[PDB]
């Protein structure tokens, strides 16, 4: 769950 | 009017009262600092808040165009 620089979804980002 | 966010929201949309004029990109990491490279905490700005020893804080000057790379299967 995060908005890193590789995803926006809290499933792909974290 | 409004801006984008990223912070404790999954995502959200606010800007600050009339003083700020655009939206920004705070690059850092989580306390978990996960294997995703850089956390980016988007929000309201009047000038581009950039630092040098860690904080990249670039901008976008028009509507919706605030963010970074994110929405890809990776």
């Amino acid at each position: 769950h995060r908005y890193y620089e590789s995803s926006l979804e809290p499933w792909y980002p974290d | 009017i409004v801006c984008h966010t990223t912070a404790t929201s999954p995502i959200s949309a606010v800007t600050c009262p009339p003083g700020e004029n655009l939206c920004y990109r705070k690059m850092w990491c989580d306390a978990f600092c996960s294997s995703r490279g850089k956390v980016v905490e988007l929000g309201c700005a009047a000038t581009c808040p950039s630092k040098k020893p860690y904080e990249e804080v670039t901008c976008c000057s028009t509507d919706k165009c605030n963010p970074h790379p994110k929405q890809r299967p990776g």
